[PDB]
């Protein structure tokens, strides 16, 4: 399990770069997605390009123990009740010189395969790519906005995408979702729909190394397997940049520790975000410029006939947050059931959400919520 | 309080408030309602203190009509200690009752007036007939969906559901025990009378021998104010030997 808390540590640093560049945007990002693909591209690298990403992740894959660990994540995480869509996709030209003793080596360690496509037919390339995503994201992500940069010169491209919905151990009432005033970072107050529940929640108050006090809250999914955390400062003027720039995997593991089950009145806004990130910039911001230099890509572990390069590297995430879908006010969760006046926790400030596989600590999702 | 109308604290001079201080901010927040049984002792609901507030965090307010706006003959106290029932179920809300004590100099806290006086305790032999109309009071939310709480005391009247209609089956399978008590509005024309979020620890007073006597303490209910879905209360008559044995 030493890969779980380590691979997720990588994806968080592939988020600090994304958030500081969105400055103030509805960002959604999967730390597991960027990690599950970089370790795959790790097998196809050598020289500095291998070290450029092995020093950023902090481990190797060809070494014992850490290669079959990705299979067990991809196997255990798919726990599931039709919610997630984990898929990896590397695209390349057809009829290229592969090393003798490599294609066996890739299929064995990942329980996955390489996806053979055609770049000469730029038209049918955008279809096979998007329909490999249409069938691997449960149809919730079909059209793409990065396939336009595809030409005949483009030779290698990496993709990763996931769709996330969610049940609740104690679902919000569809009947209590009221209009409310959500405060945006710039100062605008938008009429945003918000749901509200009155149950016992896992709450903890943690403070920054700067003197900034947080409301941290946990909401459980079915089987208590997956859970999403919501973090927001006490006052408004404290930006998410303060929270975001100090994220770490152990910071989530400790937040799960200092939580007590308190009776609280939650108010949380619905949201449905979609984000396509150009990972070329954050990865070149994490010490991996040797991957994209039009003729500089030390891929001697895979490419015996040269040259070759990594053209584009993106990720699309689409996260909808509602009450389990259209399951509706099925009377297992009524609004009150206890006539006390709880303390109110209102999420009217900007906030960041974090998705974690608690039985493994794997951080599945993350992102800023600036305006629903 | 769903249904009914606003109240004057003289109509229910036994009704009190409870305020727990913001753990982080300064100042009080509204917690639960209370019923003044002794001059220095009040009854409330147990689950109002599941988050174990220290006694110097609680402040009881007697003789006050509005929630935050103080009164002319009002009396304000600071809780010295409170007694939650030992075997209280923080999961089925059984044994939902808590005994609060007021702090004073010389063993006397409240003094009788037109807005403040104690309420009579029920006899252990009290079994009122079914569908008896009784009044309840509180500062809680109006509907189950109202955003904020009430800025003034509201009174409403409800009838006693019989023991047959007061079963776990009739309340979405939830546990209902003989320490509980059912009550709701049984009309056929909407806005039925029932307690709501913010009245826990409040009174359910009925007329016994021409005497308004405390019968039930507002506990829970799949509210607020539903048709043929009664509210659940704490059967006070079973804890007289808990009231009496304590507070010494």
């Amino acid at each position: 399990s030493y890969v779980a808390h380590l691979a997720s540590d990588f994806g968080v640093r592939v988020f600090q770069q994304v958030a500081q560049a969105s400055k103030d945007r509805n960002v959604v990002f999967s730390p597991y997605g960027v990690a599950s693909v970089l370790a795959m591209l790790q097998l196809t690298t050598g020289g500095e390009t291998q070290q450029q990403i092995q020093a950023a992740m902090g481990f190797k894959i060809d070494d014992k123990g850490m290669a079959p660990a990705l299979r067990h994540l991809y196997k255990e995480l798919m726990w599931n009740k039709d919610e997630i869509s984990t898929t990896d996709a590397i695209f390349v030209q057809r009829d290229l010189k592969l090393v003798q003793g490599f294609m066996p080596h890739f299929f064995r360690l990942f329980r996955s395969t390489v996806k053979q496509v055609d770049f000469s037919e730029v038209e049918r390339a955008r279809f096979i790519i998007n329909d490999w995503v249409k069938t691997h994201t449960k149809g919730m992500i079909s059209h793409l906005l990065g396939t336009g940069a595809v030409d005949q010169l483009t030779r290698l491209v990496l993709v990763n995408a996931l769709y996330f919905n969610g049940q609740w151990k104690t679902p919000f009432p569809d009947s209590s979702t009221h209009r409310r005033l959500f405060h945006k970072s710039d100062g605008s107050t938008v009429s945003v729909p918000m749901m509200a529940q009155t149950n016992k929640f896992n709450y903890t108050e943690f403070t920054t190394p700067d003197g900034h006090y947080y409301d941290i809250l946990e909401l459980p999914y079915h089987g208590d397997t997956l859970s999403m955390f919501i973090a927001a400062p006490y006052e408004k003027e404290v930006p998410l940049s303060a929270l975001t720039n100090i994220l770490s995997a152990q910071l989530i593991s400790h937040w799960k520790g200092n939580m007590t089950r308190l009776p609280r009145l939650l108010v949380l806004p619905k949201f449905s975000l979609e984000t396509e990130v150009d990972l070329r910039k954050p990865l070149e911001n994490l010490g991996m410029t040797d991957m994209f230099r039009q003729f500089q890509a030390d891929f001697t572990s895979l490419s015996d006939q040269e040259p070759l390069h990594v053209a584009l590297a993106l990720q699309k995430v689409k996260i909808e947050v509602n009450e389990s879908g259209t399951v509706a006010s099925s009377s297992t969760a009524v609004i009150v059931s206890a006539r006390m006046a709880p303390e109110e926790i209102i999420i009217d400030r900007p906030f960041l959400f974090v998705v974690r596989h608690n039985p493994t600590g794997t951080v599945l999702f993350m992102g800023q919520v600036m305006e629903p | 309080i769903k249904g009914g109308l606003f109240a004057d604290i003289a109509s229910h001079p036994w009704q009190a408030a409870i305020f727990a201080k913001h753990r982080r901010s300064p100042g009080e927040r509204f917690l639960c309602g209370g019923i003044l049984i002794s001059s220095c002792w009040i009854l409330s609901a147990a689950h109002c203190f599941q988050e174990r507030f220290p006694p110097h965090h609680l402040t009881v307010i007697l003789g006050r009509t509005y929630r935050v706006v103080p009164g002319e003959e009002e009396q304000k106290f600071e809780v010295e200690k409170y007694i939650v029932h030992k075997e209280f179920d923080d999961d089925t809300y059984d044994n939902d009752i808590a005994l609060l004590q007021l702090k004073s100099d010389s063993s006397r806290c409240a003094q009788e007036s037109s807005v403040v006086r104690t309420v009579a305790l029920p006899p252990a032999d009290l079994q009122l007939p079914d569908w008896t109309e009784c009044e309840l009071s509180g500062y809680g939310k109006h509907e189950a969906l109202s955003p904020e709480y009430s800025e003034r005391l509201k009174e409403a009247h409800v009838r006693l559901y019989p023991s047959s209609r007061c079963t776990s089956q009739h309340l979405l399978q939830r546990t209902v025990t003989d320490n509980m008590l059912c009550a709701g509005d049984t009309r056929s024309q909407a806005n039925l009378h029932d307690a709501c979020q913010g009245d826990a620890g409040g009174p359910l007073v009925c007329l016994n021998d021409g005497r308004m006597t405390l019968v039930g303490i507002i506990s829970w209910g799949l509210g607020c104010g539903q048709k043929d879905v009664p509210g659940v209360y704490t059967k006070v008559t079973n804890y007289l030997d808990w009231i009496r044995d304590n507070m010494r």
